[PDB]
């Protein structure tokens, strides 16, 4: 029985962990996509020195 | 509702600790059924005898 709740407590650990897989997946498309604006960005200022 | 992550923690191992002693009282219950049975048979033996 305690291994049995034990278990049901590692399925809840699961689905967090999936949650924040997509969170972190989320962030990190989002970090990409501010490294290549910055990126255009400073290669348009080295343009304009 | 806003508990925080101490009181989280806290919470789960009440809890925890709380199923423990339910399973062993269920244990006990287990035990006592058993003993019933026993003396059941025992009692029903003796009749006869």
């Amino acid at each position: 029985t305690t291994m049995r709740s034990d278990n049901q407590a590692l399925s809840a650990v699961q689905d967090a962990l999936g949650l924040g897989a997509a969170k972190v997946d989320t962030a990190y498309s989002g970090m990409e996509s501010a490294i290549e604006v910055v990126k255009e960005i400073k290669a348009k200022l080295v343009a304009a020195t | 509702v806003g508990m925080g992550a101490a009181a989280l923690d806290a919470l789960i191992s009440g809890v925890d600790a709380a199923l423990t002693d339910m399973t062993s009282a269920a244990a006990s219950l287990g035990s006592i059924s058993s003993r019933i049975d026993l003396q059941s048979e025992f009692v029903n033996k003796l009749s006869d005898s």
